[PDB]
């Protein structure tokens, strides 16, 4: 427990140091909105084919009957610009809605519980997630579980003790060269093959790969 | 000096047969980077660590340790 | 069949709206902001298409090579694994799909080549297949391990509520059924593609409409912009020229909006395919009717032109 | 439920967890062999 707590604290410090060294997802949308806003302000500096950019100049030097075509041209140019801006904002809003739905599902599953789906709440086996406040967004501290050190083992899918095939309930039969043990698929916990963790299903003449092993049978010593 | 690739003509950077990771993409499976003086080099991107997993019908791997890693999304 | 990417294109204004005349560029300065918007949108679309391939195929940073031992307990992997007879890395199935699914650069509508080539996509699929048949799910969730395929299939059987004693007792039957199913899907796939052929046909239709709009007068007295300049004089033909530019700009904006909607749909499909890969391929998804109709065991991704298929 | 052997599995020694208590196990096979 102390080792896992120290590893979690070291990971928290590591991501705190790494995040202090910019953000990609949050800074992109702000930059796009700023660019769209700047383009909207700079649109009125053009003429759109007319003889003037500002309506005041053309309305002053020319009468509104003469300025009718120029005012209409500016009106339709600004309408086209506003329609393009609205379409771009609608596409961006659809993208943000999809991202917010994804983040809401992530908060529902990985934060409010342990999601059984892999590669959805961080790489590796997910344990928990810690949401943090962000400007115009949210981040998740996906506390995952990955293996570090492994060893090569010899495996047997079944054990024939007294003419009957034995299969592990949760573990797997592994060997280090001389003896055989059962352990889980995510950690090395060698245990003596017994009746409690193995069940008998048929005979041992139906499997292609098998080894000649024995069962401790813990009921037997306590009978004496 | 002048290099001809699938994605056009690339000048100002030499071509190296060695394959490394892709930092600045160019196109058609070729990227460029500022490596070793030092100059820009164009090369085919590496697809990852070329390793072969030893597979056998009676060989398994069971991990004995773990690291609690936190990933920020 | 789930498409993950489409054809990348780059369209400018001086090559499409304008031709070989200088006054077109002078009148295009008043609409240069619109062309900047369209160029930025096309660049973002190309970047999005380049990124979509990375989120689907590049799920592992380590390349896994198939061992020379082909004894997988009776499971035949000849169709999904690459063959050494063909110099290309495409699997037999991939080779069938490459030929199953089928210039427009005349007017400046150039096509940007993808960052990841088809050979690299096939290599990614082969690496994923090698990782799946040797580790099952540990290569996609941390350090890669080793496991026999019989034990991996027994593990996949345990994830749907069936104990492992029904697997080894009839392992030959399961292997024969898997080989027969692979042969059946190989025979059925040779008879076309629905989702993959739709996006290519849509892009071709959009490009054809783009080059066809240049032959429309848009209410003017001529279709091409050179005839009015050669026959009429500049100051009285400026209205016809401006009408041509605004018609071409409307057509280009409509094309850009349609391509943006198609790119959003392509991104949604690519996200769906990436989630399918991450759950069904790199592990065993517990979601019912997500990786196929029935109890899912495993999936084998195969490279496709501008897409990916899944053999659940 | 009464704490028995069927629902409890043993692993490791006793001086490994900071929080532990003293209790007894019914051992449901002991009265059957009498
Ligand atoms: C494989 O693991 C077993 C279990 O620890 C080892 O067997 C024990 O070895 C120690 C000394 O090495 C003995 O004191 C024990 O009596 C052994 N246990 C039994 C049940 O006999 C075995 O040595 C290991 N094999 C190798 C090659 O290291
Ligand atoms: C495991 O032990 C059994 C029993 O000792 C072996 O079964 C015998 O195998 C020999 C030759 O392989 C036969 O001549 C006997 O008739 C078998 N006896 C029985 C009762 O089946 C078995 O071969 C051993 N396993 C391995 C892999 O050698
Ligand atoms: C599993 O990995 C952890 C982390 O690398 C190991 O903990 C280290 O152990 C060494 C020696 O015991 C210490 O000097 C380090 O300070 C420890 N690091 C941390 C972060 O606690 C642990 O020993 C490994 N376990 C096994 C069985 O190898
Ligand atoms: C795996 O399936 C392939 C089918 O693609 C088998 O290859 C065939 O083998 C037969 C037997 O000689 C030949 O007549 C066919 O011409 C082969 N077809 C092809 C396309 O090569 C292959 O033998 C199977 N492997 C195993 C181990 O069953
Ligand atoms: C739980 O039981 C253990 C052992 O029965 C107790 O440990 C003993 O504590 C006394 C006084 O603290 C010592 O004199 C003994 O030497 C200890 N024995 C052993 C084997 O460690 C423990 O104190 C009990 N816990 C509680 C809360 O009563
Ligand atoms: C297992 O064996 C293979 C080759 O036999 C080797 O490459 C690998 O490093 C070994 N694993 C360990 C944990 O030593
Ligand atoms: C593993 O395959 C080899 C090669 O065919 C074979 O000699 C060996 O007996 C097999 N082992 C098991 C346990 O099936
Ligand atoms: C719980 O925490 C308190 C506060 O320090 C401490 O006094 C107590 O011993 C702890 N109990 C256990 C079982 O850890």
């Amino acid at each position: 427990q102390k080792l896992i707590a120290n590893q979690f604290n070291s990971a928290i410090g590591k991501i705190q140091d790494s995040l202090s060294s910019a953000l990609g997802k949050l800074q992109d949308v702000v930059n796009q909105n700023a660019q769209a806003l700047n383009t909207l302000v700079k649109q009125l500096s053009s003429n759109f084919g007319a003889i003037s950019s500002v309506l005041n100049d053309i309305l002053s030097r020319l009468d509104p009957p003469e300025a009718e075509v120029q005012i209409d041209r500016l009106i339709t140019g600004r309408l086209q610009s506003l329609q393009t801006y609205v379409t771009q904002q609608l596409i961006r809003a659809a993208e943000i809605r999809a991202s917010a739905n994804l983040a809401a599902t992530k908060m529902s599953e990985c934060v409010l519980g342990q999601s059984k789906r892999v590669d959805f709440c961080g790489k590796g086996y997910h344990l928990m997630s810690f949401p943090q406040s962000a400007p115009h967004g949210v981040v998740f501290l996906h506390v995952t579980y990955v293996p570090a050190q492994e060893k090569n083992f010899t495996t047997a899918p079944a054990i024939c003790h007294d003419g009957k095939a034995h299969f592990p309930r949760e573990g797997v039969f592994v060997s280090n060269g001389t003896h055989w043990f059962v352990t889980q698929r995510n950690f090395y916990e060698p245990q003596i093959i017994t009746t409690d963790n193995t069940f008998v299903s048929g005979n041992c003449d139906v499997v292609i790969g098998i080894v000649n092993n024995t069962v401790y049978d813990p009921l037997q010593p306590e009978l004496d | 000096n002048v290099f001809q690739t699938r994605a056009g003509c690339l000048i100002g950077a030499e071509h190296v047969n060695n394959s490394y990771e892709c930092d600045i993409p160019i196109g058609a499976g070729i990227c460029a980077s500022y490596q070793t003086s030092q100059s820009i080099i164009a090369y085919t991107m590496s697809l990852g660590a070329e390793n072969s997993v030893a597979y056998s019908n009676n060989s398994i791997a069971i991990p004995t340790n773990f690291t609690i890693s936190v990933t920020t999304e | 069949i789930l498409p993950v990417s489409m054809t990348k294109t780059s369209v400018d204004c001086t090559m499409y709206i304008c031709g070989d005349s200088t006054e077109c560029s002078n009148l295009l300065l008043q609409y240069g902001s619109f062309c900047t918007q369209l160029n930025r949108a096309l660049t973002g679309i190309a970047v999005e298409q380049d990124k979509n391939t990375q989120e689907v195929f590049a799920q592992v940073k380590q390349i896994y090579k198939t061992p020379p031992i082909k004894d997988f307990g009776g499971f035949n992997f000849s169709q999904i694994l690459p063959d050494p007879s063909k110099p290309s890395k495409r699997s037999p199935i991939e080779d069938l799909l490459f030929n199953k699914v089928t210039a427009q650069k005349f007017n400046g509508l150039t096509v940007l080549p993808p960052l990841l080539t088809d050979e690299m996509i096939a290599q990614y699929t082969s690496a994923l297949l090698a990782g799946t048949i040797t580790s099952g799910w540990t290569f996609g969730a941390g350090p890669a391990l080793q496991i026999p395929f019989p034990m991996q299939m027994a593990y996949r059987f345990n994830g749907i509520g069936v104990t492992q004693n029904v697997l080894y007792e009839n392992q030959k039957l399961i292997a024969n059924q898997f080989n027969s199913a692979i042969g059946k899907i190989q025979d059925s796939l040779s008879s076309a593609l629905g989702k993959l052929q739709d996006v290519v046909n849509q892009n071709a239709q959009a490009l054809n409409t783009l080059v066809k709009q240049l032959s429309s007068n848009f209410g003017a007295i001529s279709s091409v912009l050179n005839d009015i300049l050669s026959r009429l004089d500049p100051p009285e033909a400026e209205v016809q020229i401006d009408r041509l530019i605004t018609g071409r700009l409307q057509s280009l904006q409509t094309y850009v909006t349609q391509q943006l909607i198609r790119a959003a749909e392509i991104r949604a499909s690519a996200n769906l395919a990436a989630t399918k890969m991450s759950e069904c391929v790199l592990g065993q998804s517990k979601r019912v009717d997500f990786c196929g109709k029935g109890y899912h065991l495993m999936s084998f991704p195969q490279s496709a032109p501008h897409g990916v298929v899944f053999l659940h």
